[PDB]
């Protein structure tokens, strides 16, 4: 069992690297998801101010 | 020994995991093996469970052992300098100044109730700020003791200089 | 080998190096195991005089292992050969070792003549 | 000299008590970080301090080193009464930051 | 060489030492007075390679290396294509191809040993394969120049 | 030492590396959600200020 522990430790290290890459891809997806979820807020206030300008 | 201990004894701090077992008694507990399996049956066990910490990364754990070893060596050198100043002051008694009973109790009873109690250290910050605050407090206490010991030595030298002029 | 499993890309980090005594590798494995956690290995390979050592550690502590490995009387690095721009580097090292033998043979024949 | 002796005695006593508490907290933090870093899995272990009598620490350290030496290694664990460590030439290391010979398990010595 | 060796072993007459010392300064400064870029571009463009006093210096290839680099080392690729094209058409063991092969191997060895970026032009062009085969042939002086040119590119591969 | 203990140490080393990677992934996973709502709130505040 010389290469079996290196193979299981290599698979566990690949699972830990995939677990770290899932968190890094989750934070990188959330970084664009903050602006993607924040860019839609102006579309309601612009029409809400356009209603107040259309009243006058 | 019998020249450095008058109210306290020798202690050994060791930690083992939950799956560890001894090689001389397989199939027993480490808690019952600590007292019952001790040499002569007179070994006393004291609780030293501190609070749990959160590891930030694996890279800081390697430098944390060297920083804790250097801070432990600086704390031991500061305790040796404070003991050297207390022995140099000519006020150490046969029991006090060589045992250091904290809280007016023995070292085994105080060490058995030691649960990582702090007065300015909380369980929400990192261990590096607590070790840096403890090293800064130990360096401030050692510098405060050395600053008074230097003025006491200069005052004793001036008192010996005035005593030599007063008569001789 | 310790088939392509470590010279063609993997998730684990290996530390290969030549040493003339196994006691320095045992003391380096004891110092690395006592001061850096379970981030060591135990391998032994006979060579032509030096002994082949086999060490394994994490991929984020390769910089700290160079100072402890260099200060422990050893040259355990990430790659022994200077050819690592492809998979595997032993194919290019076999070509450089296949041309350096002919250049050294021609230089030895011209120097002897 | 009298006031500096009294204030140096009180500040030496308070600084000795705070240095002793900081030394005990640093020893507990280093003892927890040593078994936590060297052990790995699991992240929880039982840490305690055993009070031994005077002149009998070699038997408790020899029995605890012989009993708990299987965790560090079968070839590195050896029977030692005191603190058996590397003290040879600079090819071998002996220190608190770089050493090539230590105890068979996580164990520290705290004495006054 | 006869003027340089004759300058140390002078005669009793001062006219012979003044004539050899006067001719040695004009003979030494005559080859050094020309530009290395015009001499290397004229010798490479003329298709006639020959040895000179300023052609065996590494400063000429280092000075003309930056000026020659205008098409990804097209000048060194043209010289290596002239040496390899002379090696293919007009094979070795000849009198004409041996001087251009030796001068192209010495200049290619000095230019290859000067900068480490010219090794890609030899592998991309294809003249690096003929350099290893040219060492095992006759003309062992040119085989030593090609051995030094192959050792210069072989030195940058493994350190 | 013995070759049998190398797999037992390598398993605990791999488990500790997996625990450290899970802790780092939880730290980054808390940091990204820690910053994203503040960035979206700042962009929404700037957009409302321009709309006003």
């Amino acid at each position: 069992s010389q290469k079996n522990g290196i193979a299981t430790l290599l698979q566990a290290e690949k699972e830990a690297h995939e677990i770290v890459s899932k968190a890094r891809k989750y934070r990188q997806d959330k970084l664009k998801q903050a602006k993607t979820d924040a860019a839609k807020e102006i579309d309601s206030y612009k029409i809400q101010k356009d209603k107040e300008l259309k009243e006058f | 020994m019998a020249t450095a201990l008058y109210t306290a004894n020798d202690f050994i701090l060791i930690s083992l995991p939950q799956n560890a077992q001894p090689v001389t008694a397989p199939g027993s507990k480490t808690d019952s093996w600590f007292n019952e399996t001790l040499i002569g049956g007179r070994a006393f066990v004291s609780d030293f469970k501190i609070p749990e910490f959160k590891i930030g990364s694996l890279d800081t754990l390697i430098v944390e052992s060297e920083e804790l070893s250097k801070v432990d060596n600086q704390i031991g050198a500061s305790i040796g300098k404070i003991i050297e100043i207390l022995q140099g002051l000519n006020e150490t008694s046969t029991n006090a100044y060589r045992t250091l009973p904290i809280n007016n109790m023995p070292v085994p009873e105080y060490l058995e109730n030691f649960q990582w109690q702090t007065r300015k250290f909380k369980l929400d910050k990192s261990i590096k700020d607590l070790i840096t605050l403890i090293s800064n407090e130990s360096s401030q206490l050692d510098a405060d003791v050395r600053a008074t010991y230097a003025n006491y030595n200069s005052a004793k030298t001036n008192l010996a200089a005035a005593e030599r002029k007063k008569t001789g | 080998e310790f088939n392509i499993a470590a010279a063609i890309g993997a998730s684990v980090n290996y530390v290969t190096g030549v040493i003339a005594r196994d006691k320095v590798a045992t003391l380096e494995q004891i110092l690395w195991r006592v001061l850096r956690g379970n981030l060591f290995f135990k391998t032994v390979e006979i060579e032509q005089k030096n002994a082949f050592i086999v060490f394994s550690h994490g991929d984020l502590i390769i910089k700290r292992i160079r100072k402890i490995a260099e200060s422990l009387d050893a040259n355990l690095y990430d790659v022994d050969s200077s050819n690592e721009g492809r998979s595997q580097q032993l194919a290019k090292v076999n070509k450089n070792l296949s041309d350096l033998y002919t250049v050294l043979k021609t230089t030895s024949t011209t120097l002897e003549s | 000299e009298q006031s500096l002796r009294v204030q140096l005695v009180r500040l030496a006593k308070t600084a000795y008590v705070d240095v002793f508490i900081n030394w005990f907290h640093i020893k507990a933090l280093r003892v927890y970080v040593e078994s936590v870093l060297r052990y790995g899995l699991p992240p929880h272990f039982n840490i305690k301090i055993i009070a031994v009598p005077p002149k009998n620490l070699s038997k408790c350290k020899s029995e605890l080193i012989d009993a708990f030496g299987f965790l560090g290694g079968n070839a590195f664990m050896k029977d030692k009464k005191g603190k058996i460590n590397k003290q040879d030439t600079s090819l071998h290391q002996y220190a608190s930051l770089v050493d090539t010979e230590y105890e068979p398990f996580v164990m520290y010595i705290i004495n006054l | 060489p006869t003027v340089q060796s004759l300058s140390e072993r002078k005669y009793s007459d001062e006219e012979l030492r003044q004539d050899i010392s006067n001719l040695k300064e004009i003979l030494e400064n005559e080859y050094q007075e020309l530009t290395s870029f015009d001499e290397y571009v004229a010798e490479l463009d003329s298709k006639l390679l020959c040895w000179s006093p300023p052609h065996v210096d590494n400063g000429f290839w280092s000075d003309n290396i930056d000026e020659f680099k205008k098409d990804n080392y097209k000048i060194f690729r043209q010289l290596i294509e002239l040496l390899q094209a002379k090696v293919r058409n007009g094979d070795v063991n000849a009198k004409q191809e041996k001087i251009i092969i030796q001068v192209a191997l010495n200049d290619i060895t000095h230019v290859v040993e000067l900068l480490p970026e010219s090794i890609d032009v030899l592998d991309k062009t294809g003249g690096k394969a003929d350099i290893m085969e040219l060492l095992n042939h006759s003309d062992s002086r040119v085989k030593y120049e090609a051995l030094k040119a192959t050792q210069a590119i072989i030195g940058y591969t493994f350190k | 030492l013995t070759p049998n203990q190398v797999n037992d140490e390598l398993n605990k080393m791999q488990a500790f590396i997996r625990k450290e990677a899970e802790e780092k992934a939880k730290e980054i996973q808390l940091k990204a959600d820690q910053e994203y709502e503040i960035e979206k709130t700042n962009i929404v505040r700037n957009e409302t200020n321009n709309i006003d």
